[PDB]
């Protein structure tokens, strides 16, 4: 991939809202990227709940390797579409701006595709109850009667 | 997997009806003397 570091994912935004680009014979200052990276680590921080959110492999930066841009941002090929349109949807109100609609959707349609995987992994069957038996035809043999093993 | 077998038996009533029906009526040989013989050539065998 192309992009990859969480700079990269800002310089994407950047271009898809149309603010700054390697085209562009203007540019946004180091502080409002390095503002643009804040942001982003905010919203990854806030999907993923301290592991009960979006499980997406972002990789969080810390505070003693200093810049945060240039860290990779550890997300999968198919995450980095989505990341970067939502990145863009909440900056966008930064440079008086209102990301269009095409942007809005994608970014929505994104945010459902990354947490797809993870809620058909956690629709899960809880165990049978406590006051179920498991029936003659498995309590013949073993004399099971009220275990329901949890093997599979 | 377990997952739930439970058996809710609706042949064990017949077979026992029958069972009872077949043991109401008990039945054993009964040795008859051949035609022309003793009318008491059978009671030695019948008996023993």
């Amino acid at each position: 991939m192309q992009i990859k570091t969480k700079g990269d994912l800002v310089r994407a935004a950047l271009r898809k809202l149309g603010v700054a680009s390697d085209a562009t014979l203007t540019d946004v200052e180091p502080q409002s990227m390095q503002d643009a990276v804040d942001d982003l680590e905010a919203m990854m921080a806030e999907w993923y709940q301290d592991g009960k959110g979006i499980i997406t492999g972002y990789v969080f930066s810390d505070d003693e390797n200093p810049p945060a841009e240039g860290d990779d941002h550890g997300l999968r090929s198919s995450a980095v579409s989505a990341v970067f349109h939502n990145l863009a949807c909440r900056i966008a109100p930064d440079y008086a701006l209102e990301a269009t609609a095409k942007i809005i959707a994608t970014a929505k349609y994104g945010k459902e595709l990354l947490y797809k995987q993870t809620a058909i992994s956690r629709a899960k069957r809880a165990p049978y109850p406590s006051r179920m038996p498991t029936g003659s035809g498995n309590s013949f043999a073993n004399l099971n009667e009220w275990h329901y093993f949890p093997g599979e | 997997t377990l997952q739930y077998r439970g058996q809710f038996d609706v042949v064990r009533p017949v077979v026992r009806k029958l069972v009872s029906e077949m043991r109401q009526n008990p039945i054993d040989v009964l040795y008859r003397p051949k035609d022309g013989a003793r009318p008491d050539a059978a009671d030695v065998l019948m008996g023993m």
